[PDB]
């Protein structure tokens, strides 16, 4: 990794930085209202 | 860091950013030089014995 970062094949002694590390998400979620409201269609189709 | 600041957690944003490339590499080199000189200042001032 440090050879890749410095863009060479030989590196002298010392400390070298590189790309950061970041935790990827385990999975995915989606959220949306609750949702209580319902259009009154059971009354519509039971109309006498 | 380049990507974390500019294109945070966005793979395609990093893909586009890769076109510039060496730009932020120069930034990292400059800041690292600044930090090393910062340490050297104290080393020079206090360590004369
Ligand atoms: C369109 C409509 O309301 N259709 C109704 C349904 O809702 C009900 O569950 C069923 C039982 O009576 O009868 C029919």
């Amino acid at each position: 990794e440090t050879k890749c970062t410095l863009k060479s094949f030989t590196v002298e002694k010392g400390i070298y930085q590189t790309s950061n590390f970041r935790v990827q998400p385990t999975e995915s979620i989606v959220r949306f209202p609750n949702i209580t409201n319902l259009c009154p269609f059971d009354e519509v189709f039971n109309a006498t | 860091d380049c990507t974390m600041y500019i294109c945070g957690d966005s793979t395609e944003c990093s893909n586009l950013l890769l076109q510039y490339g060496s730009f932020c590499t120069q930034l990292k080199r400059a800041l690292t030089g600044i930090a090393v000189e910062q340490d050297k200042n104290t080393q020079e001032v206090f360590a004369q014995v």
